[PDB]
């Protein structure tokens, strides 16, 4: 590092994700589709790329569990916290954690994964929560009329490009 | 961290501990158990009083729900709805922390009267879609945030759900 105190991001314009467990709530397919087009969201506007690991350890772990699972911040089942995620870095870091004691779904009827997962992504790519209520980095969730018109906002692209480029 | 906040009736019906207080001085940070804590003052207290509190602990960043004091003013009283955890009080981004001053007098009314005839049998279901399914008679919906309410909703602001009769509750005003 150059600069310090230091810029949560990752030093590396390429990164690994694997989605290690699934949930029980949707196919197989329908979470990794949710899950590359929340990485595709931020691929789009940044250097980054994505290449997807089936076996070993990624940079971006994609877990689903129910309270407690080996970290220091349980779920509290279903309701309230539908995920965490960690900023970049070894180990832990880079991790998105998915509460399973929610129901995701593809459509936005339940909790929706692909919004959920792309806010987290964008945690472990180094950003924090937004202010705006419009941004998708904003914490509390909000279901959309239709996934067809979802739009990242200028404030989450000005923070991605302030990180990445 | 993505958050469904819950309604100020499901945070007092939830949570061990139901205060006001004043936050005094910046967050200690402790890497060790991943959580911060703020120091407090408590002024007055609605519910925990098994456990008699000065502190406040939280998660360390906002990926995992931290929460982070964004006022200023020391003198600021907030109603801080958290969670017991080894005599500790804990909140998360999601907790129910807002200034007292902020709420309506209905959710006023809520936390120091009206909110606990509703914890034994009610239910603020949230609704995250319409059509939005109702799983019981004791469950209210909320349908706050898909009229775009949020926190300042029409049903968390002067709604309580409270029960008719066994087996049976509705929304109703807190006034
Ligand atoms: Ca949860
Ligand atoms: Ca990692
Ligand atoms: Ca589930
Ligand atoms: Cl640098
Ligand atoms: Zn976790
Ligand atoms: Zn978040």
């Amino acid at each position: 590092f150059r600069t310090f105190p230091g810029i949560p991001k990752w030093r590396k314009t390429h990164l690994t994700y694997r989605i290690v467990n699934y949930t029980p709530d949707l196919p197989k397919d329908a979470v990794d589709s949710a899950v590359e087009k929340a990485l595709k969201v931020w691929e789009e506007v940044t250097p980054l790329t994505f290449s997807r690991l089936y076996e070993g350890e990624a940079d971006i772990m994609i877990s689903f569990a129910v309270r407690e699972h080996g970290d220091f911040y349980p779920f509290d089942g279903p309701g309230n916290v539908l995920a965490h995620a960690y900023a970049p870095g070894p180990g832990i870091n880079g991790d998105a954690h998915f509460d399973d004691d929610e129901q995701w779904t593809k459509d936005t009827t339940g909790t929706n994964l692909f919004l959920v997962a792309a806010h987290e992504i964008g945690h472990s790519l180094g950003l924090f929560h937004s202010a705006n209520t419009e941004a998708l980095m904003y914490p509390l969730y909000h279901s959309l009329t239709d996934l067809t018109r979802f739009r990242l906002s200028q404030d989450d692209i000005n923070g991605i490009q302030s990180l990445y480029g | 961290c993505t958050c469904v906040p819950p309604h100020p009736q499901t945070a007092f019906c939830n949570s061990d501990l139901v205060i006001r207080a004043k936050f005094v001085g910046t967050p200690e940070v402790n890497q060790t158990t991943g959580y911060q804590r703020y120091e407090i003052k408590m002024t007055k207290m609605y519910k925990g009083f098994q456990a008699l509190i000065r502190f406040v602990y939280t998660p360390a960043s906002y990926s995992v729900c931290g929460y982070f004091h964004r006022s200023h003013n020391r003198s600021e009283e907030f109603l801080i709805a958290g969670k017991l955890q080894d005599g500790l009080l804990h909140i998360t981004t999601c907790s129910f922390v807002a200034p007292w001053n902020s709420l309506s007098l209905a959710q006023r009314r809520g936390f120091t009267k009206t909110y606990t005839v509703g914890c034994e049998e009610c239910t603020v279901f949230p609704c995250n879609s319409i059509p939005c399914k109702l799983q019981s008679g004791t469950h209210c919906l909320w349908t706050d945030q898909l009229l775009q309410g949020l926190e300042k909703g029409f049903q968390s602001r002067h709604l309580a759900c409270l029960p008719r009769e066994p087996g049976l509750c509705t929304w109703q005003s807190l006034r």
